[PDB]
């Protein structure tokens, strides 16, 4: 749980540019078959531990799809770009 | 074996007084007195660290055979 944790907060606290160049998270439903490319959503990883069975941890996570992990990204698509797009 | 030396409390030798005189010809009286007692539990711990009481559950019962009068 903690290493969850940080790997959210470092996630999370990187991305002061407006938004990472790199990847979203990329998320495996290795139960019914079907994979998402996602960010987290404004709930966030909300962490709770109540007196109800003590010694285990819970956790609540929220996020929103961007695509579907099969497509690559739009901008990155190569175009046909046949003939010369920079002539001399 | 005695009253005057026996160990234990029977029914034979107790009295049941109520506004100072005796109850006559009761079957049984039973009490029951529950003080709602409950552990506190705590995160991190499976097991409660003090008990503590809530309410004085206090009660009596009386059962009796039905006197001609009074």
């Amino acid at each position: 749980m903690e290493e969850l944790q940080s790997r959210v907060s470092e996630y999370a606290m990187q991305g002061g540019s407006g938004n990472v160049s790199g990847s979203y998270l990329q998320f495996f439903n290795f139960t019914d078959d079907s994979y998402y490319k996602v960010h987290l959503a404004p709930q966030g990883l909300k962490i709770t531990r109540s007196k109800d069975e003590p010694l285990l941890f819970r956790y609540e996570i929220t996020l929103v799809v961007i695509g579907s992990l099969t497509e690559a990204d739009r901008s990155a698509v190569t175009t046909e770009e046949f003939g010369n797009v920079k002539p001399n | 074996a005695s009253e005057a030396k026996q160990t234990v409390h029977t029914g034979n030798t107790v009295l049941l007084m109520i506004k100072g005189k005796p109850v006559g010809r009761a079957q049984s009286a039973s009490g029951q007195r529950e003080y709602g007692t409950t552990g506190v539990y705590e995160i991190g711990s499976i097991m409660p660290q003090e008990h503590v009481y809530l309410r004085y559950e206090g009660t009596i019962t009386v059962e009796r055979l039905r006197m001609k009068k009074e």
